[PDB]
């Protein structure tokens, strides 16, 4: 009965071939999906397309529109007309 | 019973030794030996649960190293790496057992370095990720260099360590370039995807060239073998055992795993190149082993010749050739370890390596003479030994592939039966030189026990190689069948 117990213990050891194959397939599919995702992540250029339209990059326009009435940068005719009216 | 547990066993013992005072040398030795033996038994339990039927990697474990870029840590075995894992795990406790007598002078750093090396070896052989495999591949460089430099016999240890480090670093660096190129091309470093993805013929040629350079630094070929004899000569006996039976086998493992199946067309294109390199290396290295004066140099050049036989046996892309290559890898690890242990015993007794001083050791060391004769026979590849099994299977594959290179490799039989016999006769046979050596002692209990597993392993793998052969036929068949679909 010692050999029978040893065989049962060895069978309790090892791994289920069905579970091993399923895990292998799942792991390979996951790696393939993630690697194509990382390749498309790397494919993007460093300079974005819309960077010239971004609000953060176009920060001078708002400030200068706010500050356009300061005497240091006024159009002379604007000052003339505001004096006239 | 998992590979992560196998990797973590040396770590716990290493930490325990790090946090123990150096004055408790008995405790340090006992704990290191216990950790090594526990890891060996754990690896054996992993052996009694290995499935030789499937071709998939058996105990696949996934850990999150980098969630992006697909460099997650994958731990797995398939049948080829497995016997190397067992070999390293078995050979580590032998290294601690060797320095048992004078371990206080060595200190706990010796055992800590060897345990860290064991950790690195298990990590290398249990890996399904190319980048992490390279990481540990080059990690093994630290402990061996430190061992050679710190515990070398004489001042040439500095030059030997420098040569070893520089050669291995250059090879590893070119391999790193190739691996990063593969990563950028494929999007992942996973072994399964790298095997199932194509490469351009020019890209295959360049990547294979880089990998071949990296691995040929490890496995000694014609131009890059000169660093190995000096490294063995200047390293301690345990360091020589490790460097002979572990690191070269690492190199040939990496080559066989990542070069042959990944780049089939490149391997076919470069197959005559490695055949001629291996034949030239075998003949030249055996002939230069014949005219040598240092024991460590003799066994180191024998290592070079047999490793070149291994690499001549892999591109014989058939079951016989590849199985013989793997079997002779294991057998040569055992035989090199045993021969370097014998030379280390001789050096520890009488602090010299030249064979001019030695002679007539039958009358004073009969057990050592018997052990040395058996292991010189194993190096010679006498029938009924594991080295013979590997060599004959390699020659069968080489004759099925290319008769000329098979004959050139078989010419190594005559030369290997020459220097082995002549060295054994010089050292053991003859009359005592009482003027040079006049006090002698035979092998003691510790050394005799150390030699016991080597004899049993060699005899079992030679007389009945069925277990080792059947544990890898599936992987060998799948590896040869990888390129084709017919």
């Amino acid at each position: 009965f010692i050999m029978e117990f040893a065989e049962n213990l060895v069978l309790k050891l090892m791994e289920d071939p069905k579970e091993r194959d399923r895990r292998f397939r799942e792991h390979v599919y996951r790696v393939k999906d993630r690697c194509e995702k990382t390749k498309e992540m790397w494919s993007y250029p460093m300079r974005p397309y819309g960077f010239w339209t971004f609000e953060r990059h176009n920060s001078q326009l708002a400030w200068d529109a706010q500050i356009s009435q300061v005497p240091g940068r006024r159009d002379p005719y604007d000052d003339l007309l505001q004096h006239y009216s | 019973f998992d590979l992560s547990g196998l990797i973590l066993c040396p770590v716990l013992g290493s930490i325990i030794l790090i946090f123990i005072p150096n004055s408790r040398i008995r405790l340090i030795r006992l704990i290191g030996l216990c950790a090594s033996l526990i890891t060996f038994l754990y690896s054996l339990v992993l052996w009694i649960q290995f499935d030789p039927s499937t071709a998939k990697f058996q105990f696949v474990e996934s850990l999150r190293w980098l969630p992006y870029e697909n460099i997650n840590l994958n731990l797995g075995i398939d049948g080829l790496s497995f016997f190397f894992v067992i070999l390293t795990t078995f050979l580590i406790p032998i290294c601690i057992l060797v320095g048992w007598s004078g371990m206080r002078s060595y200190g706990k750093e010796y055992i800590i370095a060897f345990l860290i090396c064991e950790f690195l070896m298990i990590a290398v052989f249990c890996m399904l990720d190319l980048l992490l495999f390279y990481v540990f591949f080059e990690s093994v460089l630290i402990p061996m260099f430190i061992i050679i430099g710190v515990w070398g016999s004489r001042q040439r240890k500095i030059k030997a360590a420098y040569q070893f480090f520089l050669y291995t670093l250059l090879g590893s660096v070119f391999m790193l370039l190739a691996i990063l190129l593969i990563l950028f091309q494929t999007g992942t470093a996973d072994l399964q995807i790298s095997l199932t993805t194509e490469f351009s013929e020019r890209r295959q040629i360049f990547l294979w060239i880089a990998f071949f350079a990296a691995f040929a630094v490890k496995v000694p070929m014609v131009p890059v073998h000169i660093w190995l004899p000096e490294a063995h000569v200047e390293a301690p006996t345990a360091g020589s055992v490790i460097l002979a039976g572990i690191l070269s086998k690492l190199g040939t493992y990496g080559f066989l795993r990542f070069s042959i199946p990944m780049f089939p067309e490149a391997t076919l294109c470069f197959t005559p190149f490695i055949y001629t390199l291996s034949a030239i290396a075998i003949i030249y290295t055996s002939l230069t082993t014949l005219r040598q004066i240092d024991l460590k140099k003799i066994i180191a050049y024998s290592s070079v010749a047999h490793m070149n036989l291994v690499t001549i046996g892999m591109f014989s892309l058939n079951i016989q050739g590849i199985g013989g290559s793997i079997l002779l890898m294991l057998s040569h690890g055992l035989v090199l370890s045993a021969l370097f242990l014998c030379v280390g015993v001789l050096y520890d007794r009488h602090k010299t390596r030249l064979v001019r001083y030695y002679g007539g050791l039958v009358s004073t060391m009969p057990n050592f003479s018997t052990i040395f004769f058996f292991f010189t026979l194993a190096n010679m590849s006498l029938p009924g030994t594991s080295s013979f099994i590997g060599e004959f299977l390699i020659s069968v594959g080489a004759f099925q592939r290319n008769s000329l290179v098979a004959t050139l490799a078989a010419l190594g039989m005559i030369l290997g039966a020459a220097y082995s016999l002549w060295l054994y006769n010089r050292v053991v046979s003859g009359n005592l030189k009482a003027d040079f050596l006049h006090k002698f002692s035979d092998l003691n209990g510790r050394e005799v026990f150390i030699f016991i597993p080597f004899l049993v392993g060699v005899v079992r793998m030679g007389v009945h190689p069925k277990v080792f052969l059947d544990r890898m036929h599936t992987y060998v068949s799948n590896l040869v069948q990888h390129g084709k679909f017919n």
